[PDB]
DNA sequence: CTACCGATAAGCAGATCTCTCGATTGCGTAT
RNA sequence: AUCGAGAGA
């Protein structure tokens, strides 16, 4: 996102030690009658849980 | 009117005052305002007994068919048989 | 036993423990019958342990009470507790009646308020 | 409980290991029990002979206010099975009533283990 | 330490508990709680406020034909004489109601227009035996006499303490009824908020007019109306923020998050019933025991291990919970046909007669043998769906006479929150529905191979 | 016979084409019957429902104004009808909002709560009725206040 | 027979009498609740009393 | 979900047999044992893979976000 | 005849391995 | 940061 209060483009960051794949990205628009910009986006991750040594069966 | 240690007025149905806590020959109902002479109130004998369980002591210690009644006692019991070989069921009265 | 007793002993050192007991060695010349008789004559016996039933005939004809006390048979309670007629009469005359009067007067003073 | 435990002891001492089909050392169940690798003669007896009396809080199974210990049993039923005596083994399976009683006992055991895992935690620090 | 606790519930499914403590001096006190505050009241004061009754009526109601029970007679003499000596005045129900109204004015936020007599009638209608509802003062009087008899039997040792933690004496708060109760409470607080807003208007600015639509719309805009937001807060947090307090113990953790780890977890979320957060922080472990009263209602196996063991138990998969009030109106008509003497002109008491009671309301009196016959007949006609007055769900909770066991009587139940399970009625071989209260007295074989003659009925 | 059986063919058919008449496995819904019935009973049933019964039981709470025995004009506000609406949206004519939309939006699935206040003054001289929105009341799925 | 003033109210006279009968002792030695004779374990024959009072048992040297 | 291409225990390719198994169950009145035998699955390790497959992808496929419903 | 020391009924202070997730003050007020 | 639900030994 580009910030006008900073005049610089800032990114977020995947904050998790376990890597994942992007499953789906949902664009959610606010229900208010006015037509604002995009402000809420939902991002889903997919994690491959291959059975390894230590996990319970 | 009088049962055990309680005296009730014949008309009002109210519990009269304790006979020995009132003036002589006159006890007054709190609602009837009636008159009951202190006669015929000789013995207010109330006899009690211990709990029969308040004294735990070692001596104390040392001392297919299914008949059924449906309507009343007068009518006879109804037996609801059920054979197990065939599953046929019937009732006998 | 277990954790409760370890608590009583080493965690708080209670002067009043739940089950205070003391062991009494016996002389080798004392028969088991004599030991049992000694145990009976040492163990406490309340007045309620010889009472069969109590009948209170309250009459207000000045408010009286006739507290009849019924005991077990003598050849039963004397055998069970080693308590005789004389000791029973003594305790009734000295302590039981006194405690009864004390309780009655305390209740009377309570009912005034 | 004393009488039915005497009967249980009779059964197990009679039927193990004389009545077993596969015998030691071929019988790995008895091999584990006797060898001390896992289990015990109690577990072997419960699997192979019977489960015995179910003891709850140092007593038998609780009894409702009507004298029935379970809906299946008539009031004041003088029978060992009613009071919790399981004449069933994990090899052959237990009836519904005995299953209910064994669930009572297992729940009590789980509760006791959960309490005992830390009932003695303050004492160590108070001493140390 | 004796007492009698009854959890009466209003027709809108709101609860009000009324206890009857016993004092060693012979007097019985009535305890309730309007807001989060407990209040004590002599039982004879309410017994006289309920209806125009004398002292002989109370005596002949609490004592039946057993005038020779010195225990009962002495307790009753002490109770009546103590009331008459502590309150020498109040010789009439009008005076008793006026005294009650004077006692409870600030606590109830009664309006100044409300007379003391009608405030006493209001506390009577909102406190004592709410399930009988308004216009049921005679029924409340009879039920209070029954409860006093039962308390005296309990202290005399002729009755056993009903177990609060046994499933025989429990039901389940369905969680939608809780939603309805909280909604009722929130709209009540909304009404109080608008009243307080017009109160502040009165105290600040003289410009008022209770006939002005502009004034109404202007004052409503100054109150908070987000009842939906308050409900969302309750669902999100679990906290039961109540200004008055419900009849429940805990205040938090009422809503769990339905986890979706798998379908087994999800489906078991909707079958679990909890004892409460109170018993999690405790040491006594008699409430976690698996009991025979849960046979067919609570699962013997499904219960977590660790802290919530014995408290977070689940229902049997065939355990049905009644969410609707059964048609009970014509059952009293059926009972009078069987032999039940009407409870208006019978004058009977004591645990020597069967107290036929429907949904917490006395219907009549009958002997114990005839009460057993009536229970059997009601079961027969309930399973055989011919008689239109008996729903299949009716819970015929009969209790027979014993020696120092439970209090005898015929206790028919209907209505919400009951626990029900299907069991096969052996005569005429049809499905029957039984509840925990009646189950503990009926023989229910577990397999058709083990039916015993003249023993099992189901 | 067979003690049990894989129902392979009917399982595959029911997977490919779901039923149109009624859901199979009736026992799967009798499990959640208590919750659904509890929520349904507060907006339907005899006597109008639990919410209507509760607002009837609450009654009216009155106040006076003190204007000139005679305390002034009364104000007996009360509620006699509570209605729950199946959730809608205004995005005009209101549409239907579904729990799939509620989950996707990461917002609640709540209907609209309407109470008609009874602004009575002076024991019925005149009554100023008015219905009013009271925020969004969350509703439980598969209940009579849900589109499903 | 017991008697009281007429002005007094009614008394239970069963509960208090029962409490007094529980309280009053016939024959007790201080702090000793019960002395019992368990089976002789480890060979030695011992008695165990509920409650500790050493100086009260020093007097029964003929048996202890 | 979708038929496993290879049997877990041994490795015999059973992924090409699910449709033929369904056909053998549907057209012919063959039970599961006879159908598995005719498909060439001898070891019970191979038999279980096709006998117990659930094929949940059919239920997964009805939620298609790329098609007007 | 009153001061001082016990002595039981009452009041008051206090602890009883790791890890996830979810939720977060009510009105009032002067423009 | 705090209090509620749950989980592992
Ligand atoms: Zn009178
Ligand atoms: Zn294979």
């Amino acid at each position: 996102y580009f910030d006008d209060t900073l005049n610089k483009t800032k990114i977020k960051t995947y904050h998790s030690s376990e890597p994942a794949y992007i499953e789906e990205v949902n664009l959610i628009g606010d229900e208010s009658n006015k037509f604002q910009e995009l402000q809420t986006v939902s991002i889903k991750y997919r994690i491959r849980r291959t059975p390894q040594i230590g996990d319970k069966f | 009117s009088v049962v055990g240690s309680l005296i009730f007025c014949l008309d009002c149905g109210d519990l009269l005052e304790n006979p020995n806590a009132v003036l002589g020959s006159n006890v007054e109902c709190s609602q009837c305002k009636a008159i009951y002479p202190k006669s015929q109130f000789s013995n207010l004998k109330v006899v009690t007994t211990t709990a029969d369980d308040a004294f735990p002591s070692s001596l104390r210690a040392k001392k297919n068919y299914h008949t059924l009644q449906l309507r009343s006692a007068d009518e006879g019991a109804t037996v609801f048989y059920t054979c197990t070989s065939c599953g046929y069921k019937f009732r006998t009265n | 036993l277990g954790i409760p007793r370890l608590r009583e002993i080493v965690m708080t050192a209670s002067a009043a423990i739940k089950t205070p007991q003391m062991t009494l060695p016996i002389w080798n010349d004392v028969s088991d019958e004599q030991a049992d008789t000694f145990c009976k004559s040492i163990s406490k016996v309340l007045l309620s342990e010889v009472i069969d039933k109590v009948i209170v005939t309250e009459t207000t004809g000045a408010r009286s009470y006739v507290i009849h006390m019924r005991f077990f048979d003598n050849n039963e309670y004397s055998e069970e507790y080693d308590v005789s007629k004389e000791e029973l009469q003594n305790v009734i005359s000295n302590q039981f009646i006194h405690l009864l009067e004390a309780a009655i007067v305390k209740e009377i003073k309570k009912q005034k308020r | 409980s004393s009488k039915v435990n005497a009967i249980t002891s009779q059964v197990v001492s009679k039927c193990v290991p004389d009545g077993t089909m596969k015998k030691f050392p071929c019988n790995s169940m008895q091999a584990m029990a006797l060898s001390g690798a896992k289990g015990s003669n109690v577990n072997v007896s419960q699997i192979m002979c019977l489960l015995g009396q179910q003891a709850l809080e140092g007593r038998r199974v609780p009894v409702m206010v009507s004298g029935k210990t379970l809906p299946s049993f008539k009031p004041y039923e003088t029978d060992a099975m009613a009071g919790g005596y399981v004449k069933g083994r994990f090899y052959s399976g237990i009836k519904p009533q005995e299953y209910y009683f064994h669930c009572m006992a297992g729940r009590e055991g789980l509760i006791d283990t959960a309490v005992k895992t830390s009932r003695s935690g303050y004492l160590q620090r108070c001493l140390t | 330490h004796y007492g009698i606790q009854i959890r009466s519930v209003r027709p809108d499914q709101t609860s009000q508990t009324n206890v009857l403590h016993y004092l060693n001096d012979g007097q019985v006190t009535f305890r309730f709680s309007w807001r989060k505050n407990e209040y004590l009241v002599p039982v004879v004061m309410i017994l006289k406020a309920l209806c125009h009754t004398s002292d002989r009526e109370i005596f002949d109601g609490i004592i039946g034909n057993d005038v020779k029970d010195s225990f009962l007679t002495d307790r009753l003499e002490l109770l009546l004489r103590g009331f008459k000596k502590r309150y020498p005045h109040l010789q009439n129900r009008t005076q008793v109601l006026q005294y009650l109204g004077d006692k409870f004015r600030v606590v109830f936020q009664a309006s100044p227009d409300q007379s003391d007599l009608e405030v006493g009638q209001e506390v009577l209608d909102r406190i004592v035996l709410v399930h009988l509802g308004k216009d049921g003062s005679q029924d409340k009087f009879r039920m209070l006499l029954f409860m006093i008899r039962k308390l005296y039997s309990l202290v005399a040792g002729e009755c056993s303490p009903d177990n609060p933690d046994a499933t025989q004496h429990q039901e389940v708060l369905l969680g939608g009824f809780l939603y309805g109760m909280i909604l009722k409470e929130k709209i009540d607080e909304y009404l109080q908020n608008i009243i307080a807003q017009v109160r502040m208007d009165i105290n600040r600015g003289m410009a008022i007019n209770f006939k002005d639509k502009r004034y109404m719309s202007r004052v409503l805009m100054r109150v908070n109306e987000n009842i939906g937001s308050k409900m969302q807060y309750f669902l999100s947090t679990g906290n039961l923020v109540s200004q008055s307090g419900l009849d429940l113990q805990q205040v938090s953790g009422y809503t769990v998050v339905a986890e979706k780890i798998n379908f087994y977890r999800f489906i078991s979320h909707f079958r679990m019933v909890h004892r409460g957060s109170f018993f999690a922080q405790l040491k006594t472990t008699t409430v976690r025991k698996l009991l025979p009263e849960s046979w067919g209602f609570l699962c013997p196996v499904h219960t977590p291990d660790g802290s919530p063991c014995g408290l977070l138990n689940h229902f049997a998969h065939k355990c049905r919970i009644s969410t609707q009030q059964s048609d009970v109106s014509r059952i009293p008509s059926i009972l009078y046909s069987l032999g039940v003497a009407p409870a208006s002109h019978t004058f009977a008491a004591g645990p020597s007669l069967c107290c036929v009671q429907i949904d917490g309301k006395i219907i009549g009196w009958v002997s114990h043998e005839q009460g057993k016959i009536i229970a059997d007949t009601l079961r027969y006609w309930k399973v055989e769906g011919k008689t239109p007055g008996l729903p299949i769900d009716l819970e015929i909770g009969y209790v027979p006479p014993s020696t120092r066991g439970q209090y005898p009587g015929l206790y028919l139940f209907g209505g919400h929150s009951r626990m029900l399970r299907p069991v096969r009625y052996l005569p005429l071989d049809k499905e029957d529905i039984v509840g925990p209260f009646e189950q503990v007295y009926m023989n229910i074989a577990v397999t058709p191979q083990e039916i015993q003659n003249n023993v099992h009925t189901h | 016979a067979r003690t049990a059986d894989f129902r392979t063919l009917e399982r595959e058919s029911r997977f490919i084409n779901p039923p149109k008449d009624k859901s199979a496995f009736p026992l799967l819904q009798e499990a959640v019957q208590p919750h659904i019935g509890s929520f349904n009973a507060l907006t339907e049933g005899p006597d109008g429902g639990l919410l209507n019964l509760g607002v009837k039981d609450i009654g009216e709470k009155v106040i006076f104004d003190g204007k000139p025995g005679y305390l002034g004009n009364k104000l007996s506000v009360s509620v006699e009808q509570v209605s729950i609406a199946k959730p809608m949206s205004n995005d005009a004519v209101e549409r239907k909002v579904y729990p799939s939309e509620s989950r996707q939006r990461l917002t609640s699935y709540r209907g609209k709560l309407l109470l008609k206040l009874k602004w009575s003054v002076n024991n019925g001289e005149e009554n100023l009725f008015e219905v009013r929105d009271c925020g969004g009341l969350p509703v439980m799925l598969q209940s009579n206040r849900c589109h499903l | 027979k017991l008697e009281l003033a007429a002005d007094t109210e009614k008394l239970l006279m069963v509960n208090i009498v029962e409490e007094i009968c529980r309280k009053s002792i016939i024959r007790q030695i201080p702090h000793i609740d019960r002395c019992v004779h368990p089976e002789p374990e480890n060979g030695k024959r011992v008695l165990v009393t509920e409650g500790v009072n050493f100086q009260a048992m020093w007097d029964q040297e003929a048996f202890i | 979900m979708i038929v496993p291409v290879r049997c877990f225990s041994c490795g015999k390719v059973v992924g090409d047999k699910w449709e033929s198994y369904l056909n053998l169950l549907q057209e012919d009145e063959l039970d599961e044992g006879t159908a598995l035998s005719r498909l060439g699955l001898k070891r019970y390790c191979c038999r279980r893979m096709i006998l117990t497959h659930v094929d949940l992808i059919e239920k997964f496929l009805r939620y298609n976000p790329l098609e007007k419903r």
